[PDB]
């Protein structure tokens, strides 16, 4: 959830009005890069969960978290525009 | 409802990606179509007042000639050429240039632009196939939701 | 280096073609390599394989245009002048093919090339059509059958022009 | 040897050394440098005007080479040289040693470009300024 | 193909053909000619032989040097050196 | 003015690169067009004096038949064949070879040369796409200047 | 230069040099037919 | 001028560091170190 939130905040900051400018280009790129890396991390941890116990991983993905007004991690991932998380076999298995 | 299927759905996403290439082809094709149409329409029927029929004549034949249906019999009839050979023995000598302009035009549209569009489609397809699969898995969630 | 002979490598197709068409006006003002000066420059430029290759192309192009004109224009009631010129031209081509047959590395090496086979088809089609016409020159039907055979020749000579 | 030209006589010792380097490189068989200088069709000062003794004993001076390289680059190259800064009267100036270095490196840099020695070219490029 | 072919184009190549036939008739029946024949000295032949053997030796040295600069060869050579290094340490430990 | 746009400008540069391939296609196509046209024109209308109409007949139909508009009804009318089946019951037996020559010709032009042109376009596109982007950035400076 | 300070790099690219009759480095790069320099993001940023 | 020469020096240091971090250079440098290591063992065996 923290990796998805981190990816979303860096992605939104990279296209924000405060980051536009000739000198900020590399910074923007770095933010986007870090966002992608955090997304990869979120996939990796998820993959490990699906490797250990798929049913327990499904229970984890179906769990409602209080921090986003009581709805699950897949909605958070969709809101964060995380294409890599949604394309993972565990997430697709829960959706199926 | 094709998006549920593993074959029709990503191909639909790829088709929506191509639409920009199709629009690009339309923008390139518009130059030859309007230019050849105004020039050809003036050459076929000169000394005529401008009307809505002139505009319809500019737009109608040039667009449908790039798909291989040639109106050469119709253009031959409009040119008032009475010879056994089609663009010979005409009242005006300028209307005999009508097939030549066309000769450049379909060379521009079918030989050059259509094959370029095929090249853009192959390159575009190879670029966005994996992204189309990923986007299809996201649209799978969208349908589920 | 063997291709250009005793000539600079920067020479283009048009320059050599122009020098071929205008021998006394383009050759002294060009750079490459009295009787023994003019003769030496002529023997060096015209001994090069590239100039004879360009001459053979141009010659075959004229052959295609003149033979195409001959097939399109109506046949006369006797053997016309253009027919005699083409007859002399194809004998000369046939003698050149015989020369190629004698001086190559065997009959198999000559017949391996597809262009030599195309040359044989050219000579064979022209002589059949010519003897078909020449058997009865006032016969309309002989002219029609001869032009039918000569359609195939024009097709092979334009195919042979791709060499 | 002493020369009647005032432009050639104001030149320092290291410029004559670069001229000696050009001469030594030029004296090798089938060298493209000699062909370039002969094909250039210029005088001792590099001006496009096409006596003989001065034109042959000092045929590889740096000014003529500057003109040849100048014609190869573009239509408005004109390097402003100041050999007066190599005199002992300008020693008290603070930053003169950098400029003096830069100019020297530049001339040697051009020589290293002419002989197609990439490694020396890169080294003379490093010491000086105006890298891009 | 175009080295041995006569220069003259196709309508006029009959003149070239009868000229070659005339030369053939003068050589076979008349025997009034003796053509042209040029040879090469032994010095330039030995120069070509010496040049070719020197360049052969130069290519073999360059080829050997290039094969020793490959990554696989360097790793293998480094490995054998490390094996001999272990052997020398065994000798050192024996001396200790 | 298309060169400012990030889509239309590099595609225009790629199109100017293809023009050499288009010219190459024209040179290959010229052999079949002139050969088939002279041969076919002689077969359709024999025993006729040479004129400008003969040359127009050589050039007109062969070029426009490679774009799929076949003049087979027009060729059937010119051949003077009165049978229900088109190339049967003709005055001369040689004119029945007119569809056969054509059969080779469009095999040469549409089946062989057009598909080869598609292959050259895909290869050429992959080769010069990055160079077209770089050249577009240089032409961007050219416009600015 | 573009990595360290983009604005200062832009000032460097806009600076007129006496050695090519008082015009900037991008004109020099265009005259030298340097496609790689012109395609760089810093040069493109100055042109934009 | 100062900015450009500093960035030139910075690029050369970064370029030198990048060329020393390549796999081929590291294998070659490692190889020469192992050759010198064998030399030092020969010296050690001489002392033994
Ligand atoms: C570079 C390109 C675009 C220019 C081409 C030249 C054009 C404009 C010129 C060249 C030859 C000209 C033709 C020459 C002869 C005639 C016959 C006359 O009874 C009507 C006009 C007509 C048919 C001319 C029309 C204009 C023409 C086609
Ligand atoms: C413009 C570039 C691409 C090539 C130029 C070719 C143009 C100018 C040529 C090619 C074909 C030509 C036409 C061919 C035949 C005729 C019939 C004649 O009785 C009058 C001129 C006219 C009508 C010509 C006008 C000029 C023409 C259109
Ligand atoms: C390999 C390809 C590109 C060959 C090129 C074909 C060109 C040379 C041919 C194809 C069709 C031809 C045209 C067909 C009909 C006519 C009408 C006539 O009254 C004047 C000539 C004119 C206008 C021809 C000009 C030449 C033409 C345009
Ligand atoms: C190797 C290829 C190119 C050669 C093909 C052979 C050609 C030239 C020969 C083979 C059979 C021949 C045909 C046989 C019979 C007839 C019927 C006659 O009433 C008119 C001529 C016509 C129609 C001949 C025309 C020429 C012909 C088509
Ligand atoms: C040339 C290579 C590719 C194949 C050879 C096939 C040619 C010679 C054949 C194929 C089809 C044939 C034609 C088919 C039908 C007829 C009608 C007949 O009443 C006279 C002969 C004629 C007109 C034939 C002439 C020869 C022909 C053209
Ligand atoms: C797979 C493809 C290539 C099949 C080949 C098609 C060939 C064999 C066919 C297609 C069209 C045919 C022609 C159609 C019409 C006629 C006119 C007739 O009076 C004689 C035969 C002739 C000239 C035919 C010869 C054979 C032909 C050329
Ligand atoms: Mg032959």
């Amino acid at each position: 959830i923290n990796a998805l939130v981190a990816s979303r905040i860096l992605e939104r900051l990279s296209t924000h009005r405060a980051l536009q400018g000739p000198h900020l280009a590399e910074e923007r790129a770095k933010m986007q890069h870090n966002a992608k890396k955090f997304e990869e991390l979120a996939v990796g941890v998820l993959g490990e969960c699906h490797g250990s116990d798929s049913h327990m991983a499904s229970e984890m993905l179906h769990s409602k978290n209080d921090m986003f007004n009581k709805k699950n991690a897949i909605n958070i991932a969709y809101d964060a525009k995380s294409l890599a998380f949604l394309s993972h076999p565990a997430t697709q298995s829960v959706i199926n | 409802y094709y998006a549920l299927s593993k074959n029709l759905g990503p191909k639909l996403i790829m088709m929506m990606e191509m639409m920009k290439d199709v629009s690009t082809f339309v923008f390139l094709l518009l130059i030859f179509l309007i230019g050849y149409g105004v020039a050809a329409q003036s050459l076929l029927s000169p000394d005529e007042d401008f009307s809505s029929r002139t505009f319809i004549g500019v737009l109608f034949r040039p667009y449908f000639q790039i798909y291989g249906e040639l109106f050469l019999d119709d253009l031959n009839s409009e040119a008032n050429c009475l010879g056994d050979t089609p663009f010979t023995e005409c009242s005006r000598e300028t209307v005999r240039m009508v097939p030549f302009f066309l000769a450049v035009y379909i060379l521009g549209s079918n030989v050059l632009l259509v094959n370029l569009l095929i090249a853009m489609f192959n390159d575009t397809y190879m670029k966005v196939q994996e992204a189309a699969e990923d986007l299809w898995r996201k649209q799978n969630y969208e349908l589920c939701a | 280096a063997d291709w250009y002979g005793h000539l600079k490598s920067v020479t283009s197709f048009w320059a050599v073609l122009f020098a071929f068409f205008f021998p006394f006006f383009v050759l002294p003002f060009i750079n490459f390599s009295g009787a023994h000066r003019l003769r030496r420059k002529f023997a060096k430029f015209y001994s090069a394989p590239y100039t004879r290759f360009i001459s053979d192309l141009l010659s075959h192009f004229v052959l295609c245009v003149v033979t195409s004109y001959f097939v399109l224009d109506k046949l006369e009631d006797t053997i016309s002048a253009i027919e005699w010129i083409l007859l002399v031209w194809f004998v000369a081509l046939l003698l050149e093919e015989l020369r190629q047959m004698i001086f190559c590395d065997g009959i198999a090496e000559y017949i391996s090339d597809t262009w030599n086979r195309l040359d044989l088809i050219m000579i064979t089609l022209f002589f059949v059509g010519f003897f078909t016409h020449a058997s009865d020159p006032s016969n309309q039907d002989s002219k029609v059958v001869s032009k039918g055979i000569h359609a195939f020749l024009v097709v092979v000579l334009w195919l042979r022009f791709m060499r | 040897a002493k020369t009647n030209i005032t432009a050639l006589d104001e030149l320092p010792s290291f410029a004559l050394a670069i001229e000696e380097l050009y001469k030594r490189e030029a004296k090798k068989p089938h060298s493209h440098v000699q062909r370039l200088v002969s094909l250039s069709n210029t005088d001792v000062l590099g001006r496009h005007y096409r006596g003989r003794d001065l034109a042959n004993t000092r045929a590889y001076n740096v000014l003529r080479m500057d003109q040849i390289f100048a014609r190869l680059v573009s239509k408005d190259f004109s390097v402003n040289r100041d050999f007066t800064i190599y005199d002992s009267k300008y020693d008290k100036v603070p930053g003169i040693q950098f400029r003096r270095t830069a100019q020297a490196s530049h001339m040697l840099f051009l020589w290293a470009i002419c002989l197609d020695r990439f490694r020396m070219a890169r080294h003379f490029w490093l010491i000086g300024d105006q890298s891009i | 193909e175009y080295k041995d072919r006569p220069f003259l184009p196709a309508p006029f190549i009959l003149l070239a053909h009868v000229h070659m036939l005339f030369m053939r008739l003068l050589r076979l029946c008349g025997v009034h000619t003796q053509e042209h024949e040029k040879i090469q000295d032994d010095e330039t032949k030995r120069k070509i032989t010496t040049f070719e053997a020197l360049n052969t030796d130069k290519f073999l040295r360059r080829w050997e040097r290039e094969r020793q600069e490959m990554l696989e060869a360097r790793v293998k050579m480094t490995n054998d050196n490390v094996v001999q290094a272990m052997g020398m340490m065994d000798q050192l430990l024996e001396h200790m």
